[PDB]
């Protein structure tokens, strides 16, 4: 009895767009497989050693295949969570490193941006070289428009 | 700014997708036990029939 | 017969629509009916109570559905009535003891609606 959870329908917006339909297709075989865990029961229909015994003539044969029943075993499954543990810690580390760090990075440069922001010279006292730093996009391009006044005609 | 507080809030968040994926393994694997134990019961009751109906 | 009493009207309207063949309120008890029709049947050897007949029939009475295809609608009623089973079985077990239509109870109602809405 064992599921670990997402919340689905939060948890299609967790992956990168590579195979998310492919994702979602999961969801939907591990829907599947819930509906089908729920169907069957977890042990086994049981078995009437003293019962089918006396309902029976093989009757101390129900008994002794109760006994052999008890011995006889049906194959356990196998798993590979661990796998899928050690893929989920390494994807948790890699992803945190990268968001934690390239996420902070442009936070960091956006808050020096919001600064500059609130740092708008006055116009007057913004120098033509003011906004030309400022608005670097205002560049004389004196090179590859050199002419005085070093601008496209429009 | 605004999006990169939220890439990281929903990169971060990811992981329950990761507990979902375990869980499908985990019903996989008990799936498969409740059955073999089923399966075990319905054989044991033909057996018991191959007598009794006989 | 509260939940759905206004549905079988609404069912007898859109009869009434489908006596026809482009009002939006038309188009819309259009939609309503497809719904209808596409939940009110069902297959053979189904056994069960009242239970999820009241349930949907507020759903289908809250129409919040009606947007979903009514060709997905027997897919999705099929997935609600499973959350149903599922976690408001003991909420079902309320709605039971709900011999009457609690407010409490239509508001677990509403609440698992859009929570299956989501799963939809």
């Amino acid at each position: 009895l064992a599921l670990k959870t997402i919340d689905w329908v939060a948890f299609g917006e967790i992956i990168p767009r590579n195979q998310k339909a492919v994702a979602n297709s999961l969801k939907s075989w591990n829907e599947t497989l819930t509906s089908r865990l729920a169907t069957l029961p977890e042990k086994p229909p049981a078995i009437d050693w003293a019962y089918y015994k006396a309902n029976v003539a093989k009757a101390g044969l129900v008994d002794d295949f109760e006994k052999k029943f008890n011995a006889l075993k049906v194959p356990i499954p196998e798993d590979k969570y661990t796998a899928q543990v050690d893929a989920e810690e390494k994807e948790d580390v890699k992803s945190c490193a990268e968001f934690l760090t390239q996420s902070k990075t442009r936070i960091q440069e956006y808050e020096k941006e919001l600064e500059k922001m609130r740092n708008i010279i006055p116009f007057d006292q913004m120098t033509i070289e003011d906004l030309n730093e400022v608005f670097p996009e205002t560049k004389l391009d004196k090179k590859k428009y050199p002419y005085w006044p070093h601008r496209p005609i429009e | 700014i605004d999006m990169e507080k939220s890439q990281q809030a929903l990169v971060q968040k990811r992981h329950y997708l990761f507990d979902v994926q375990r869980n499908n393994i985990a019903m996989a694997l008990e799936v498969t036990y409740r059955e073999r134990l089923h399966r075990v019961y319905r054989e044991v009751k033909n057996r018991l029939d191959y007598h009794i109906s006989v | 017969k509260q939940v759905a009493g206004t549905m079988k009207l609404e069912l007898a309207q859109y009869r009434e629509v489908a006596a026809f063949a482009l009002d939006a309120a038309t188009q819309q008890l259009l939609s309503r009916g497809v719904r209808l029709t596409e939940l009110l049947k069902q297959g053979q050897y189904s056994p069960m109570a009242i239970e999820e007949q009241v349930a949907v029939i507020y759903a289908g009475v809250r129409g919040y559905l009606d947007k979903l295809e009514p060709s997905k609608i027997t897919k999705f009623e099929n997935a609600f009535l499973s959350h149903v089973i599922s976690q408001h079985q003991a909420l079902l077990g309320k709605i039971r003891t709900d011999g009457k239509i609690s407010e409490e109870s239509d508001a677990k109602l509403k609440e698992i609606v859009t929570n299956f809405l989501a799963g939809f």
